[PDB]
């Protein structure tokens, strides 16, 4: 068939909203802590990261409906999708080549091995960019990419939510659309949502898995203080 | 107590 | 008369704690995160402050007696004195000429305004700037410069301090150690030492207006978020 | 609860 007014305002909105939250040129990454190749790379992944959250709430608040939810749900569903969020829009400077993010320079070049010095190890980095590569190759259209970040944060099945019906609701409307515009504008897609909805899975076992590396990271003092106010926030248990 | 979210998100 | 080998031990101690806890060439400023010219030199001046605030406490660690008192008034003592021994220590790299603090190029020459950028005012800055000259003006050896430091720390008039009778012992042991090396050692310095008790008193007037102004700074989230971890810690009420 | 703090002082 075709996409209707409504689906297709859903998909102007979500667009425009990551145009104005994701920076291609990634000039912003000069203003934070400079790399350095224990765990000395810290520092600028902190800040990075921390980075990341602003665009990703700022990004959030634009989705069709979640701002009318409650300050309780919205800070549950971005306290636990967070990480999510950030694992799948950072695939749009994933390189296929080098098998690494790249920002810019040799400096703004995350491969594998800096990630390590942050803290992390290749119990989590293996799943991830395990998870790059394949997310890479199935070359959403922006328009898919933007709707699998829209999905995957009114995620209802997440803890800490109160109304689980509305959330559940407005997610289901976002996953209309995006089924609706792989059949009408994707050619060769008729896998693809299956695809999509398949590395929503294992965005949670990514997420879990950090979830722990982070919780032994933040226990000790001396890497704690290296992590910003938000940050520690939303990867905190302080609920 | 989120001090820093909720004024994000408002 | 002449100093004894006891108040002669606490002088070499003390010496080279600073001499170890402070970087005459500034070569870890190219780590903080990059100054600029709402508060655009929040993120820089955070940074430079939280890492006094490590010089600061390897330093005082050092400061014979310091160690031995409970980890509790160590922990009122930095409190209530950081921001104090900050002001000190920076005097150090302040500039009679271009009343500034030069610690690098262009980048790295904090003049008044870029303070203003970080969220204080004027009626800071200025007796600020003023303590600085005059200290500056006392051309004090390195010897008197490091005893100003390790009394103004171990003041026991400091809210939140337990065993206010020992560290009073200690900072007299100290100020008796300052006064002999003036006689002993600095021609000229009939005067000296009431000059110096004289900065102490004008530390504190400084001390008050900063938690001020910092107060002000930290109830607003989206300043707040810029600081670090440690300089939250320091400087918040939460004890 | 100065978590910080303690650790640098030890
Ligand atoms: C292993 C997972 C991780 C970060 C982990 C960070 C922390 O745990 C810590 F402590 F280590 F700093 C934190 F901050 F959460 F606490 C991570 C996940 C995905 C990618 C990258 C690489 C870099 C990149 C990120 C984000 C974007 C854009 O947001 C772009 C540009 O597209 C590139 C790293
Ligand atoms: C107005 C007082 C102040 C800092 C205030 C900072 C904050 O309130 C905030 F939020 F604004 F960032 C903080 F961090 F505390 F929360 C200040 C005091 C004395 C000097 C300077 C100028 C720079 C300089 C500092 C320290 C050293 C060495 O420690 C050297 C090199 O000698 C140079 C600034």
């Amino acid at each position: 068939h075709m996409l209707s007014d409504e689906q297709m305002q859903i998909i102007n909105s979500l667009v425009e909203a990551h145009h104005k939250t994701y920076d291609d040129s990634y000039s912003d990454f000069v203003r934070f802590r400079p790399p350095v190749r224990r765990l000395s790379m810290l520092p600028h992944l902190a800040d990075l990261v921390s980075y990341s959250i602003q665009k990703v709430i700022g990004f959030a608040k634009m989705i069709p409906g979640f701002r009318d939810l409650t300050a309780e749900d919205q800070i549950a569903l971005l306290k636990s999708s967070a990480i999510e969020i950030i694992m799948l829009r950072s695939n749009q400077s994933f390189s296929l080549e080098d098998m690494s993010w790249s920002c810019g320079g040799p400096d703004f070049k995350y491969c594998i091995n800096d990630v390590t010095k942050a803290g992390h190890t290749l119990e989590l980095l293996e799943p991830l960019v395990k998870f790059q590569v394949g997310l890479k190759k199935l070359k959403l259209h922006e328009e898919e990419h933007v709707l699998l970040m829209a999905i995957c944060l009114l995620s209802p099945d997440r803890p800490g939510v109160q109304d689980h019906v509305r959330i559940e609701a407005l997610q289901d409307r976002l996953c209309d659309v995006l089924q609706a515009y792989i059949r009408i504008q994707h050619p060769g897609g008729r896998l693809l949502y299956a695809k999509m909805i398949q590395k929503l899975a294992d965005l949670r076992s990514l997420n879990e898995e950090h979830s722990k590396q982070y919780r032994s990271l933040s226990f000790q003092p001396e890497h704690s203080m290296q992590l910003t106010p938000l940050v520690l926030e939303v990867f905190g248990s302080e609920v | 107590r989120h001090k820093i979210l909720h004024r994000l998100l408002q």
